[PDB]
C-alpha cells in the first residue's frame, strides 16, 4: 500500500535530495535513512516531526496522501537509502548517491 | 448577667439562651492544641469538627446569615409547623423541647430559606441595574 | 458564527415541489431556530416562516402555512459547542409568482425577546 | 456601556481534572470498608450538555487497575507464608491410565521445631517441575509464596466509584457512543454504578450488557497493536465446572502456620471444562461480524482463530470459578471464517500457584475448594486482536488487565467544579 | 421555576443559569457520611473538599463578596476582556463558554477586585474617623 | 503605592502596614498544589492550616467583622491597655512592637468585642420587632 | 484546668449498657495491645 519514488538518486553534496511516497490509508508515516552498513535511521516521523539528533536541514511536509522528505543541503554522509514507513509497512528505498 | 458557661441554659427558657450564643459559638470550633492509636484517630477528629462547623456556616451563608448569631429572614412562620403563641415558647420551653417538634418540618424551612435569599440578591441585582 | 451552506439553484416548472436544503457548521445547531425568508420578483422580501431544532416546533405565516414543507435532521455534534445540522425546505403549489432567491437563517439569540430573529443568513438558491 | 465586573458564586463549570475518588459498597476487595453506599443514587441529567470523552485517556480505569492491585496485596499480609513448603517434593501419578494432577510427599516441618513430618498432597501439574522422580514447586527458584486466606471471599462484589465534593463524574447515555468523541447525551452522577472487578480474560464476564446494538471499540481500530474490546447486547450463557470432588487437608506446619492441602479426590476423577451454547455463540459471532464491517469493508473476509503465543494467563480463557482458577482452551470459540442440543466446550486446566496482574515479586497459592466446583457466568465483552490487503484475520487477547475495567468505565469522566465566574452586567456598588 | 438539579443548566443561556445558584452552592460541601485503603483514601478526599471550598471563600472575603451569590463590584468591564455586548452574553453563550472566553484575563480580575477592596474600607475608615 | 510583597512592612509603621492586608490575607491559606513520611506529614500540615484559619475566620464572625480587613467597633480603647497617643502609633512603631505591649491585655478585648456584638444583634432584634 | 458546666435543669436518659465509650475504649485497649508487641521478639523457635 505504499509507493515509494524515486528509487535511485544520484546528486552531489550540495544539492537537494527529495524522495516522496504516496500512501492510500491515511496515518502517521514516517522516515528512515540507512548508511552502507549501518543500521536504518529514524528521520522523520508523524509526517513533519524531526526526530532527536537530526539537523534542520531535513525536513518533511504533507498534502494529502503525498508525503514528501527534502534534505536542504547534502554532504558526504547524507548518501544513503531512504525508506517511509506506516504502520508495520516500508517503501522499496531510495539510495541517494 | 450570669456566666453559666458552655451549654448552661440548655434546660431554661428559650428567650434566656437566646442572649447567650457566642459561649457556644466558640467552643464548636475549640482550636489547635504522629501514626499511632490516638494519632490517626485524633485526626480523624480534627477533620470532622472543621466539616460540621463548614456545613452550619455553609448553610448559613446562602441563608444571608452569614455572620449573624440572630438572623431574620422574610419566610413566614407556617401554622402547619407549630401553632403555638409567641409567649408560650419564648418563656416557656427550651430550646431542646423545641426541636423536637419541629424535627419533622426543619427541613422543608432550610429550603424556604435558601430561594429566600437567591430571590433577594435577584431582586437587589435588577434594583442596582440602574 | 459558522456557515448555513444551502442547495444549488434547480429550476422546474409550475405545479410541481423543489427541495432547499440548509447545512449548518461552526455553531450548535439544536439551540437557534432556522427561518426561510425569499425574495421574488414581484414584492420585495417575505418572512416564510422557522422552526426550532431543540423543541421541533413550527411556526409560520398565512401566506405560507399551507404550501410550504419545513423538517429538520438531528445534529451530528463535532465538539461541546460545534455541531452539524441539516434544514430542508419544500413547498406545494408552485408558480412563476413564487420565482425569487430563497436562503435560510439562524436565530438571533438562545432567549430573551428575539430568540428566532434571522441573524445568520444562508447564501441563496434561485428557484423556477 | 456602563458595564462593571460581577462576581458569580456557584455557576455551571467544570474543568478536566483527575483526583482520588473513593469506593462505596451496600473478601478481598475490602467491600465493607467502603462508605454505605445511598439507596437513592441521584442522576441529574444535564440538559443542552455536550462533553468530549476519551476510554482510553481515561484515569478511573488507571486509578482502580492500582486500587484493585493495592487491594490484594493488603488483603494477602496476615495470611500464611509457605515458604517451608519449597521443599524436594516426591511426586507420583495419581492412578488413572493423561497424568495430569500428581501426588507429592515432602518431609515437612511440625509446631515443634525439632520434630518433621511425612506429609503428602495433591498438586497440578501447572505447579510442579522436575529436578532431574522428584519435583518442586514452581515460585521457588523465582519469589516467595504466600497462601490466602480462606476466609477471604473471590467474588467480585458490586463497588461504586465515586467522586469527592467539589467534583463530579460525568456519565453518558448515548447508546451507540463509542470510546472516544463527544457524547451527546450527558448526564451528572455523585457515584458509578455498581462496578463488578471481575478478573477476567479474552472473554469478559458478568460484565454490563449494551443496549441497541453490540458496539467494538478499541482507540484506533486501524492500529493493530490495540486491543479491540467488543460489547456485546445480548448475553452468552456460559457454564463451567471442576467435575472432581476434592478434598482440603489442614497441614499444621508451625504455631499456628497451617497450611491447607489436597488430601484425595472423592469418586470419580473426571476434566475440568465449560460450556457455551453453539447457537448464541453462532450468532453472537455473527453480530460481532457484523459491526466489524462498518470499519473494515462490506466485501472482506473476517477470520477468526486461537491465540498465537506467549503466556498460560493469555492464550486461554482465565478467570475463577468457585475459587479456583481455570485456564479453558478458547480454540473452540474462535475457528469460523466469515463472508457474504447444541453445546461447545473448552478444555480448562487448574492452576493454585498464581502470580496474577504480571508481577514478578510475590504468586499466591489458592488453597483447594472442598466439593464439586460449578459457576455460572455470563460473558459479556471480548477483547480480540488483528493480525495486508482485504481480508483480515481476528485472535483472542489479553495483554493489559486494565481493559477489563475500562470496559465498565468507558461512561464516566472525572470532572472538577470551580463555581467562581466573572461576568458584566450594569451594577456597581454605593459609597 | 423548574427544579433542573445541580448543574442542570450548564448548557443554558447564563442568564438562567445565574438564577440557579443555590443548587451548586450546597453539594459544593456535601456532608458527614480507619486505615485500609479506602479509609486513608477517603479522608485524604474529605481533606481537599473544604481547602478547594475554603479557597473560594477567602477569594469571595477579600472581594467583599463574602456571603453573596451574585456580587456587585467596582472594577469597570475593560473592553479587551470581551469586547461583547450584554444581550449577546447573557442570553446566548453558556458559562462553559464562558470561562474559555475568560479564562486569559481571569487572573488580572481577580488582583482588581482584591484592591478595588481594600481602597474601600480604607475609604470607610476615613468616612468614620469622625 | 510598591508592592512590597509577604510581610513586606514587617518593619514599616502601622499605618503603612495597614493599608497592604490583602497580600497576607491570601497566602495564610494558599491552596491545593500517599503513605510515605512526608505523605503522612502533608496531610498533618495541611490539616493544621485549615484550622488556625478558621480559628481567626470563626473569632472574625463572632466579633460582627465577617469579612472585614478592617473592622471598627464599639469597645472603648481602655487607657491601662496602652496610654499612647494615636500619632506615636500608626506612624511610629510596627505591628511587631505593638503586639508585644498589647500581649497582656489581648484576651481582654477579645471578650469585650464578643458580647459588644451579642449586644447589637439583640439590641436590633427589638428594633425590627416592630 | 478540667472544666466542668454545670447544666442547671437539665434531666438525661442514660444507659450504661448501650454506651458506646466502652465499646470504643475496649476495643481501644485491644488494639493497644497488639500495637505494643509488633516489635518484640517472637518466641517461635521456643515450641521446642
Ligand atoms: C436548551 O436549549 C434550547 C435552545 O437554545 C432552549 O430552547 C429555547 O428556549 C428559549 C427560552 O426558553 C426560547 O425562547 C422563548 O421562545 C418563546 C417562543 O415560544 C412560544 O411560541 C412557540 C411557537 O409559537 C410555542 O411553541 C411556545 O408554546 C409552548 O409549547 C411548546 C411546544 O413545543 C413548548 O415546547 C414551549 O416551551 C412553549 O412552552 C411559546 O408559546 C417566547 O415566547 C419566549 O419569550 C418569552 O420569554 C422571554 C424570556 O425567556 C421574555 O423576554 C419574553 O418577553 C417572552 O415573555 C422566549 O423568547 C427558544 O424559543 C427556545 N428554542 C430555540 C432557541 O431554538 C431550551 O430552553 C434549553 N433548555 C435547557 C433545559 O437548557
Ligand atoms: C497418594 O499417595 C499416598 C502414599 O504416599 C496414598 O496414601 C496411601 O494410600 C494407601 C492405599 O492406596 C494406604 O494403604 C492402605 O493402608 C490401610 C491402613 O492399614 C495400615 O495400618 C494397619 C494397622 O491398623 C496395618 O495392619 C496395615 O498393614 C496398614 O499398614 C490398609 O488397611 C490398606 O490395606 C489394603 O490393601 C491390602 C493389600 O492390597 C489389602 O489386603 C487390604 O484388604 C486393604 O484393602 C492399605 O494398605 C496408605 O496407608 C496411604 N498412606 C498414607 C500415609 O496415608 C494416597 O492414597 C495417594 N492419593 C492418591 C489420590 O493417589
Ligand atoms: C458471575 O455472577 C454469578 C452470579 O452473580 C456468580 O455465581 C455465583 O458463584 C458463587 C461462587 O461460585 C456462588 O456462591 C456459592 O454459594 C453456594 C450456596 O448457594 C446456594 O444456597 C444459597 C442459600 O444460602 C442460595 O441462596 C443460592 O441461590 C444457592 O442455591 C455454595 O456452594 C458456596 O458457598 C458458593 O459460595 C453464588 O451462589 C453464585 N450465584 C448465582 C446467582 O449462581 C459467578 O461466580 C460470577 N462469575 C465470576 C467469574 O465471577
Ligand atoms: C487512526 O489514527 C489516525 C491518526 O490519529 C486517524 O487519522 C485521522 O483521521 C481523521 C478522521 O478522518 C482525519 O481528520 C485526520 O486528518 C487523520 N489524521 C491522520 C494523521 O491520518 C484515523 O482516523 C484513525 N483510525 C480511524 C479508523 O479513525
Ligand atoms: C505419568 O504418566 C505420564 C504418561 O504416561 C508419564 O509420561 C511418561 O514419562 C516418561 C519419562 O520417564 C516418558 O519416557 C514417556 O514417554 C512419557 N509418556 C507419555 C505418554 O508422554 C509420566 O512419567 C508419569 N509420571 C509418573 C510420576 O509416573
Ligand atoms: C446473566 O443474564 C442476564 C443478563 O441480562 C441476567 O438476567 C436478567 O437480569 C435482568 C437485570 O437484573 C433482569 O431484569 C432479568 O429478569 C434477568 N433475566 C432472567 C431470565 O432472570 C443475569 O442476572 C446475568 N447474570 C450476571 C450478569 O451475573
Ligand atoms: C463429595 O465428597 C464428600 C466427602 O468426601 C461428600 O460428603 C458426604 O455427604 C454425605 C451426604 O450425602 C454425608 O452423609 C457424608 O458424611 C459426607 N462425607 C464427608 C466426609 O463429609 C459429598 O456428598 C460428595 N459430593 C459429591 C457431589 O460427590
Ligand atoms: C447452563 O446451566 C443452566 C443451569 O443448569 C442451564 O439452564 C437450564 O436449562 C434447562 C434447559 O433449557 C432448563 O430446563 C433449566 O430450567 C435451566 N436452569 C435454570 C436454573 O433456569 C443452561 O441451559 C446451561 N447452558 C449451557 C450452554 O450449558
Ligand atoms: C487447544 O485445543 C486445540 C484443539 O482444540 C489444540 O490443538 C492441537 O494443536 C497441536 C499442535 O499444537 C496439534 O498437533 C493437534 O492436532 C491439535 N488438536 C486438534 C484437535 O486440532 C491445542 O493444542 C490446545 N491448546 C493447548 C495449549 O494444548
Ligand atoms: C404551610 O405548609 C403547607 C405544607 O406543609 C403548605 O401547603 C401551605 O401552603 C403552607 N401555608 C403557609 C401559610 O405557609
Ligand atoms: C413527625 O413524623 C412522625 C412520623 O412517624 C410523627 O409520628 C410525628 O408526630 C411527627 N411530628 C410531629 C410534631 O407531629
Ligand atoms: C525425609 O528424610 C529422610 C532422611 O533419612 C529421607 O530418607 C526421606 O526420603 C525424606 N522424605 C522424603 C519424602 O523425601
Ligand atoms: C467514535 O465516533 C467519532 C465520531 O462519531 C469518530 O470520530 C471516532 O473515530 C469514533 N471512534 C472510533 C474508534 O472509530
Ligand atoms: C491454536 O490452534 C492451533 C491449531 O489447532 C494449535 O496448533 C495450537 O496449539 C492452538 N493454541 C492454543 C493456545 O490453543
Ligand atoms: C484594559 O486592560 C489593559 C491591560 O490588558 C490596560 O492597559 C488598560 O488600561 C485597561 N483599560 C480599561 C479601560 O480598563
Ligand atoms: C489566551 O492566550 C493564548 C496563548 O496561547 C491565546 O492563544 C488565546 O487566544 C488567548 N485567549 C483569548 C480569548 O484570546
Ligand atoms: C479598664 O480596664 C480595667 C481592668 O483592667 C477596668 O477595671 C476599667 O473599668 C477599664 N476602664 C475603662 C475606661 O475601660
Ligand atoms: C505582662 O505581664 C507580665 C507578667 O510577668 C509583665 O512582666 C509585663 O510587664 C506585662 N506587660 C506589660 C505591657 O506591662
Amino acid at each position: 500500500v505504499l509507493t515509494q519514488s524515486p528509487g535511485t538518486l544520484s546528486l552531489s553534496p550540495g544539492e537537494t535530495a527529495i524522495i516522496s511516497c504516496r500512501t492510500s490509508q491515511y496515518g502517521s508515516l514516517a522516515w528512515y535513512q540507512q548508511r552502507p552498513g549501518q543500521a536504518p535511521r529514524l528521520v522523520i516521523y508523524s509526517g513533519s516531526t524531526r526526530a532527536a539528533g537530526i539537523p534542520d536541514r531535513f525536513s518533511g511536509s504533507r498534502w494529502g496522501p503525498d508525503y514528501n522528505l527534502t534534505i536542504s543541503n547534502l554532504e558526504s554522509g547524507d548518501f544513503g537509502v531512504y525508506y517511509c514507513q506506516q504502520y508495520e509497512f516500508f517503501g522499496q528505498g531510495t539510495k541517494v548517491q | 448577667a450570669v456566666f453559666l458557661g458552655f451549654l448552661g441554659a440548655a434546660g431554661s427558657t428559650m428567650g434566656a439562651a437566646s442572649m447567650t450564643l457566642t459561649v457556644q459559638a466558640r467552643n464548636l470550633l475549640s482550636g489547635i492544641v504522629k501514626l499511632t492509636v490516638w494519632g490517626i484517630k485524633q485526626l480523624q477528629a480534627r477533620v470532622l469538627a472543621v466539616e460540621r462547623y463548614l456545613r452550619d456556616q455553609q448553610l448559613l451563608g446562602i441563608w444571608g446569615c452569614s455572620g449573624k448569631l440572630i438572623c431574620c429572614t422574610n419566610v413566614p412562620w407556617n401554622s402547619s409547623w407549630s401553632n403555638r403563641n409567641l409567649s408560650e415558647i419564648w418563656d416557656n420551653m427550651t430550646w431542646l423541647q423545641w426541636d423536637k417538634e419541629i424535627s419533622n418540618y426543619t427541613q422543608i424551612i432550610y429550603g424556604l430559606l435558601e430561594e429566600s435569599q437567591n430571590q433577594q440578591e435577584k431582586n437587589e441585582q435588577d434594583l442596582l441595574a440602574l | 458564527q459558522g456557515q448555513l451552506v444551502q442547495s444549488g439553484a434547480t429550476t422546474t416548472k409550475p405545479g410541481s415541489s423543489v427541495k432547499i436544503s440548509c447545512k449548518t457548521s461552526g455553531y450548535r445547531f439544536n439551540f437557534y431556530h432556522i427561518n426561510w425568508i425569499r425574495q421574488t420578483a414581484g414584492r420585495g422580501p417575505e418572512w416564510m416562516g422557522w422552526i426550532s431544532p431543540y423543541s421541533g416546533d413550527k411556526n409560520l405565516a398565512p401566506a405560507f402555512q399551507d404550501r410550504v414543507n419545513m423538517t429538520t435532521d438531528t445534529e451530528v455534534p463535532v465538539t461541546s459547542f460545534t455541531s452539524t445540522g441539516a434544514a430542508y425546505m419544500e413547498i406545494r403549489n408552485l408558480t412563476s409568482d413564487d420565482t425569487g432567491t430563497y436562503f435560510c437563517a439562524k436565530g438571533l439569540l438562545r432567549d430573551g425577546s428575539s430568540t428566532w430573529l434571522p441573524y445568520l443568513w444562508g447564501q441563496g438558491t434561485l428557484l423556477t | 456601556e456602563n458595564l462593571w465586573v460581577t462576581v458569580y458564586y456557584g455557576v455551571p463549570v467544570w474543568k478536566d481534572a483527575e483526583t482520588t475518588l473513593f469506593c462505596a459498597s451496600d473478601n478481598v476487595w475490602a467491600t465493607h470498608a467502603c462508605v454505605p453506599t445511598d439507596p437513592n443514587p441521584q442522576e441529574i441529567h444535564l440538559e443542552n450538555v455536550t462533553e468530549e470523552f476519551n476510554m482510553w485517556k481515561n484515569n478511573m480505569v488507571e486509578q482502580m487497575h492500582t486500587d484493585i492491585i493495592s487491594l490484594w496485596d493488603q488483603s494477602l499480609k496476615p495470611c500464611v507464608k509457605l515458604t517451608p513448603l519449597c521443599v524436594t517434593l516426591q511426586c507420583t501419578n495419581v492412578t488413572n491410565a493423561r497424568g495430569e494432577l500428581k501426588n507429592c510427599s515432602f518431609n515437612m516441618t511440625t509446631e515443634l521445631r525439632d520434630k518433621k513430618q511425612k506429609v503428602y498432597s495433591l498438586f497440578y501439574r501447572l505447579d510442579v517441575v522436575q529436578i532431574n522422580k522428584e519435583y518442586r514447586l514452581i515460585n521457588c527458584n523465582t519469589s516467595a509464596i504466600t497462601q490466602a486466606c480462606p476466609k477471604v471471599s473471590f467474588e467480585p462484589i458490586p463497588i461504586h466509584y465515586c467522586a469527592p465534593a467539589g467534583f463530579a463524574i460525568l456519565k453518558c447515555k448515548d447508546k451507540k457512543f463509542n470510546g472516544t468523541g463527544p457524547c451527546p447525551s450527558v448526564s451528572t452522577v455523585q457515584c458509578t454504578h455498581g462496578i463488578k472487578p471481575v478478573v477476567s480474560t479474552q472473554l469478559l464476564l458478568n460484565g454490563s450488557l449494551a443496549e441497541e446494538e453490540v458496539m467494538i471499540r478499541s482507540e484506533n481500530i486501524t492500529n493493530n497493536a490495540k486491543n479491540i474490546l467488543v460489547q456485546f447486547n445480548t448475553p452468552v450463557q456460559i457454564n463451567c465446572t471442576r467435575p472432581n470432588n476434592n478434598t482440603r487437608k489442614s497441614i499444621r506446619i508451625g504455631p499456628g502456620q497451617a497450611f491447607y492441602a489436597t488430601g484425595d479426590i472423592i469418586g470419580d476423577i473426571r476434566q475440568a471444562h465449560c460450556n457455551v451454547s453453539k447457537a448464541t455463540w453462532n450468532e453472537t459471532l455473527g453480530k460481532v461480524v457484523k459491526q466489524l464491517r462498518k470499519h473494515f469493508g462490506n466485501n472482506t473476509i473476517i477470520r477468526f482463530a486461537n491465540s498465537s503465543g506467549g503466556d498460560l494467563e493469555v492464550t486461554t480463557h482465565s478467570f475463577n470459578c468457585g475459587g479456583e482458577f481455570f485456564y479453558c482452551n478458547t480454540s473452540g470459540l474462535f475457528n469460523s471464517t466469515w463472508i457474504s442440543n447444541d453445546s461447545i466446550t473448552l478444555p480448562c486446566r487448574i492452576k493454585q500457584i498464581i502470580n496474577m496482574w504480571q508481577r514478578i515479586g510475590q504468586a499466591m497459592y489458592a488453597p483447594p475448594i472442598q466439593g464439586v466446583i460449578r459457576c455460572v457466568s455470563n460473558i459479556t465483552g471480548l477483547i480480540l486482536t488483528r493480525d495486508n490487503s482485504t481480508t483480515e484475520t481476528f485472535r483472542p487477547g489479553g495483554g493489559d488487565m486494565r481493559d477489563n475495567w475500562r470496559s465498565e468505565l468507558y461512561k464516566y469522566k472525572v470532572v472538577k467544579i470551580e463555581p467562581l465566574g466573572v461576568a458584566p452586567t450594569r451594577c456597581k456598588r454605593r459609597v
